[PDB]
């Protein structure tokens, strides 16, 4: 569960992401496909080359869901219900993959937030990404 | 990986397996216990309920083929990497199958073997099979890039 | 979550565990120590040899907690409040390990319940034990 | 395995690393992000808040020896298992540390490398380090029985 200091931290860090969420989303995905090649088995339909439009478009959607999760941080199961359904019933990405993407998102933030990625914020973002993942797989079976 | 007493006990137990029924039942249970795995088989028909899944002939037939290759792999316990290299490249480049499925199938197989042999699937025999299904998973995953 | 069916399935298999819970916990633990050796790092203070007395006792303790959990399936977070505080604040077992004891608990059940370990029931037991594990690690950070 | 270009990228980035500093920074952060890992350090004193961890002198002194051994291993990429053989034995037999800790520290370490180097820690540089940290970790878990 996210504490009051966790939410303050996520909101502060994500707030600083601002207009770059889409770009960061795309960069985390590239980091993931490059670092964890098995994750690419879920996008056989994507041209996965650096800067592809498919990956660029998908990163924006991923960052937009996260930006939504921060805005509804005290009500994530509901704010993420549609996405949760999508993942459980159609995509069916195996659960072990959310941790891989979550790690690449933290790495992407670290890389971009020299001042804000303090030990404390890093701890909170990890809990947050872990919580978004749990909601997204909560209806798997 | 396996000690010689482990290699022996595995061969020993395998030779009593009906690979056809165990493969059908394992893949069947995989689709039932971890439903998201059904994603690769929408063309198999009715997978709506547990008996529909366990009863599905395409599930049963694919199970037999899959556990057959596995079984053939048990004759390559010294170089599983080499024996599955082609199947590994195939599952990655062609089937786009996430390797975690090979580990999930591994544990379902262990539960099936336990269910079938009862007492005879001893803690030590299981430990040996945990090494094997983990080796076959890694070997199958070895070529993904 | 656990459906009303998963609960009916859990109660029935576990009901059939009878005064055997101690032996099956001990068995589940022995299977886990032998199959996944890294789990022994958490019991450098137990004699871990076959038929070991501490293993037999801990096995009973683990079984009884599940028996309490089955009886309180609708409200596990609460029934297990104290045991989750214990794993989160003192024992601090790494979360990767709960999936290993759970697997071993299923192998144990299957090996002892040929009649009841149907595919559906195997499904429910797996959901139950992961749900228990989730409660047990919910207060970790 | 790492490609000759990955080894180069890794060694070159590591040449810029203050090992004592990264060591204190990665151990501290492991203890803050995954607080249950503090279970092995009751003797380090106050670990109650993030600053109490990051600034604890025993945590800093320890990060130094940890990343120092890690740093040495980097000069032995073709033989991580033998390089870490005696520390594997020690972490298992004497400290009783679950190997999953080595993988959690590997990821925190990658996060600290990205935070320090910013854009310079490129996705291809990260993939190279992911293989290194997974390698160290497998090397440190190898002697466990
Ligand atoms: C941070 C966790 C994640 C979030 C917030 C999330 C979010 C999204 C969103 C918003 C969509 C777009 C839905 C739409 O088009 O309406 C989506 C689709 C999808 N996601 Fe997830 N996702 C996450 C993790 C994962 C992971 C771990 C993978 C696989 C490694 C995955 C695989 C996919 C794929 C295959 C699609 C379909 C994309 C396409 O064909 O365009 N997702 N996800
Ligand atoms: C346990 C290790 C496994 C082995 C030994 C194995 C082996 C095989 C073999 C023999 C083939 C046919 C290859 C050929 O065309 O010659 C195949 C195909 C296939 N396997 Fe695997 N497999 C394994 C596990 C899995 C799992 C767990 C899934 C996913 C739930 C899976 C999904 C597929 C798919 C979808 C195909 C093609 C299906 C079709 O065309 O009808 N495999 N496998
Ligand atoms: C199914 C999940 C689990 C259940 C229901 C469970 C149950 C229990 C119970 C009832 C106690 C006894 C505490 C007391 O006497 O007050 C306990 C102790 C303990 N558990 Fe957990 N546990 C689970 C998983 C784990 C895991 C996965 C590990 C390790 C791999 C673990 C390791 C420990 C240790 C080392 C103790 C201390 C035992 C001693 O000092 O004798 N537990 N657990
Ligand atoms: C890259 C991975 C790691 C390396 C290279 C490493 C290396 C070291 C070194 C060189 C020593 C001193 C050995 C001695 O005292 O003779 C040590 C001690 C120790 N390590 Fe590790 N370590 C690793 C990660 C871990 C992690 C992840 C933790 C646990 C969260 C851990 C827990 C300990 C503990 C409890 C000690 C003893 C501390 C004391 O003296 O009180 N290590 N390690
Ligand atoms: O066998 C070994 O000594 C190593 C080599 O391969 P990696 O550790 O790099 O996978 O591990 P294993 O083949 O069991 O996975």
């Amino acid at each position: 569960v996210l504490s009051p200091a966790d939410k303050t931290n996520v909101k502060a860090a994500w707030g600083k992401v601002g207009a770059h969420a889409g770009e960061y989303g795309a960069e985390a995905l590239e980091r993931m496909f490059l670092s964890f090649p098995t994750t690419k088995t879920y996008f056989p339909h994507f041209d996965l080359s650096h800067g592809s439009a498919q990956v660029k478009g998908h990163g924006k959607k991923v960052a937009d869901a996260l930006t939504n999760a921060v805005a509804h941080v005290d009500d994530m199961p509901n704010a993420l219900s549609a996405l949760s359904d999508l993942h459980a019933h159609k995509l069916r990405v195996d659960p072990v993959n959310f941790k891989l993407l979550s790690h690449c998102l933290l790495v992407t933030l670290a890389a971009h937030l020299p001042a804000e990625f303090t030990p404390a914020v890093h701890a909170s973002l990890d809990k947050f990404l872990a919580s978004v993942s749990t909601v997204l797989t909560s209806k798997y079976r | 990986h396996l000690t010689p007493e482990e290699k022996s006990a595995v061969t020993a137990l395998w030779g009593k397996v009906n690979v056809d029924e165990v493969g059908g039942e394992a893949l069947g249970r995989l689709l039932v216990v971890y439903p998201w795995t059904q994603r690769f088989f929408e063309s198999f028909g009715d997978l709506s309920t547990p008996d529909a899944v366990m009863g599905n002939p395409k599930v049963k037939a694919h199970g037999k083929k899959v556990l057959g290759a596995f079984s053939d792999g048990l004759a390559h316990l010294d170089n599983l990497k080499g024996t599955f290299a082609t199947l590994s490249e195939l599952h990655c480049d062609k089937l786009h199958v996430d390797p975690e499925n090979f580990r999930l199938l591994g544990n379902v197989l262990v539960c099936v073997l336990a269910h079938h042999f009862g007492k005879e699937f001893t803690p030590p025999v299981q430990a040996a099979y945990q090494k094997v299904v983990a080796g076959v998973a890694n070997a199958l995953a070895h070529k993904y890039h």
